[PDB]
């Protein structure tokens, strides 16, 4: 009696990251007396938009046609197949190399939380499309000699080779960017096949 | 008697509650009469003025009453729940829902979409054919006002 | 004595390290002038060249270092303008003591007198202020607002 | 005929309200027929549709803090679990009272009901707030010294133990205890800590 | 004659704190591009990211929305002009009298 809790949270574990990766441990509260585990918080979340609604969810709801042979488990044949009935593949080392970034089984279990808390690389849209809307002196259009002469000098030198590549494709309506279409041509819902 | 005359009304509608014929008088939209006489015999007339007056008036409280009444409407059943939470009120505020569902909201776009999308249509629609009939009046009585 | 408070040192920072672009650790000393405005002091650039600091940048930088003190000097000084001395230099600008001084002649002589103004600095105060369809800028709630700052209630 | 919907609906009706009273003396529980689910009919509910674009979108997002079986569930044992750290004690007396809105099988189709089971819970809103809210003639808050009246006056009178917990924890805008508030604190929409 | 370096000092002052609003967004603007314009280059070969309209649009979810803000615009609007225009005539219908 003041037991019969405890007892049964022992299959949580089973289903979950305890056995199928245990970087993110648990810590179970309750002392005999079961009032005094209230103490044991989960408090705090919301930053930016971490989970972008144009990425995150259309991948776990697409699972069904990855795992190929319906089992949760993707192989590297699982990939094999999913890669072929989209375009462009990886060879079996790149691909190996992607399971390697995971604990092994790319399964529902752990695909997902593999995906869970990487958030850090690109950066957010708003920030981006920003830069030269918090540059134009009140809206016209920017001068795209101007981000040539920055580019070149005025922090981390970009090489010639660099520079004109990426000048290239631009929108340029008469001398300037247009500036917030350019930074959808940096990022947009656009180009696919890259994972996964 | 379905309808009567504009004027041969009045006579019976005075002399009903008999009024002093001296101290009264007819005349075309202005009606006149003496201090005295006037004032009492027309507080008199809400203890007389049974019937159609004040059945106008009660089908009115009726037509309030029948909306509006409210208040203690809803009262018992949440009392008895008051009563159902006040034998815990030590256990209370430590409780289940409170606040995490809230901050992403002001960042996503086209957040309720589904029911506000069976109702897009009509929305559509109808503050529009609102606006048709929301402009035009005012709208063109300004020509009219200049 | 008299000192600078560890709110004063912050308040220096928060701007300063935004004021140096290149990161010397230094500032020029031209931008020691928008510092002590931006930290919500008002000095003359007569006062800035009272105490050593320019029109042009590139001569000599500053720290930190030698802005504190400055900062200190700065904080001990009453010549620098009050109401008072405002309302009475307004007191010939208006031709018959109303307030409502002409908008052209406030042009005219802020360009020729005193530190001198530059074309813009005249079009933007008048443009910033209340011209109404007469022409008549109310020298006293004007000067109020020049002591208030640059913003009021409206995030403009 | 009708044994079978019920097997399932004992584990889902069970919902409100078999083994309610816990800690407090019982009061005549819902009754077992299948047809007086029309008086589970009370008032408190709203109802959504299944689709929602990226809307709810929010669930997997947050999924990973919580998780049992990563297929998609939520099951017996796991009250006993993560609930230690999201809010109130439980007890061996509340134990399916204190999971009664969701006593079995909350799968994908089902977590739609209990999502409608929060704007109906146990008596929400039109009856939670609306109680003392009904009291005052205009936008009032509730009569404190009156308030302290009835509970020790009306039908059952209370004990002063309730009493001087409820004084340091009344929160008496100017002049009147606000009730409102006291209850819609855990709506609203303007803080996150905690519950989840 | 001397009217006057202190009010003129002032003026300077008030308009300068102002106008730098731009010098400082402006300097982190300048950040988030100097990286963008570098990620953009080497993220594009990358192993679990870029996946987005290839094959994946035989779902939904990107489906209705920029159909929606082309729409949107109308109800907002409709409605704007729907709470404004009525208690305008309110206050042109007590002048006319």
């Amino acid at each position: 009696m003041g037991d019969e809790e405890k007892k049964e949270k022992k299959k949580k574990s089973k289903k979950k990251s305890e056995e199928e990766g245990g970087d993110a441990a648990p810590a179970p509260p309750p002392p005999k007396p079961p009032s005094q585990k209230r103490r044991a918080q989960r408090s705090g979340s919301n930053v930016f938009a971490m989970f972008t609604q144009h990425q995150v969810q259309e991948f776990k709801e697409a699972f069904q046609l990855i795992d190929q042979d319906k089992d949760g488990f993707i192989s590297k044949n699982d990939i094999r197949a999913t890669f072929d009935s989209l375009g462009r593949l990886c060879t079996e080392q790149e691909l190996d190399s992607m399971v390697a970034e995971a604990p092994g089984p790319i399964n529902f279990t752990m695909f997902l939380t593999i995906f869970g808390d990487r958030i850090a690389g690109t950066d957010e849209e708003d920030v981006i499309v920003n830069a030269f809307n918090l540059f134009d002196e009140g809206e016209g259009k920017c001068k795209e000699e101007t981000l040539k002469r920055s580019l070149t000098t005025w922090g981390e030198k970009f090489s010639q080779d660099e520079v004109e590549e990426a000048l290239s494709e631009a929108p340029i309506d008469g001398n300037g960017l247009i500036d917030i279409k350019k930074f959808a041509q940096i990022l947009t819902k656009g180009a696919e096949e890259e994972g996964a | 008697k379905g309808f009567v005359d504009a004027k041969k009304v009045t006579e019976a509608v005075l002399g009903a509650i008999q009024l002093d014929a001296n101290d009264y008088r007819l005349g075309n939209t202005k009606v006149f009469f003496r201090a005295g006489v006037l004032g009492r015999l027309e507080e008199m007339r809400d203890d007389r003025l049974g019937k159609i007056v004040t059945w106008l008036q009660a089908w009115i409280r009726w037509y309030l009453s029948k909306k509006e009444f409210k208040k203690l409407q809803e009262q018992r059943v949440a009392l008895l729940v008051i009563q159902r939470n006040l034998r815990k009120f030590l256990t209370l505020r430590n409780w289940l829902w409170y606040k995490l569902y809230i901050k992403v909201k002001p960042l996503l776009t086209m957040a309720k979409v589904e029911d506000e999308l069976k109702a897009l249509e009509e929305k559509l629609k109808k503050a529009l054919e609102s606006l048709e009939k929301e402009e035009k009046v005012r709208k063109d009585i300004e020509v009219q006002n200049v | 004595m008299a000192d600078l408070k560890a709110a004063e040192v912050e308040k220096a920072r928060e701007h300063f390290e935004i004021y140096d672009w290149e990161g010397e650790g230094k500032i020029d000393a031209r931008d020691l002038g928008d510092l002590l405005r931006s930290l919500d002091c008002k000095p003359t650039l007569a006062m800035v060249k009272k105490n050593g600091g320019s029109d042009k940048r590139g001569e000599k930088k500053l720290t930190l270092e030698e802005f504190l003190p400055i900062f200190s000097q700065i904080k001990k000084e009453k010549e620098v303008g009050t109401l008072e001395d405002f309302m009475e230099g307004l007191k010939v600008y208006d031709k018959a003591e109303n307030g409502t001084m002409l908008a052209a002649e406030l042009a005219h002589v802020l360009l020729s007198l005193g530190e001198r103004l530059t074309d813009i600095e005249c079009e933007e105060i008048m443009r910033v202020c209340d011209e109404d369809d007469d022409g008549f800028l109310k020298y006293e709630p004007f000067v109020k607002t020049i002591i208030a700052g640059p913003f009021p209630d409206e995030g403009k």
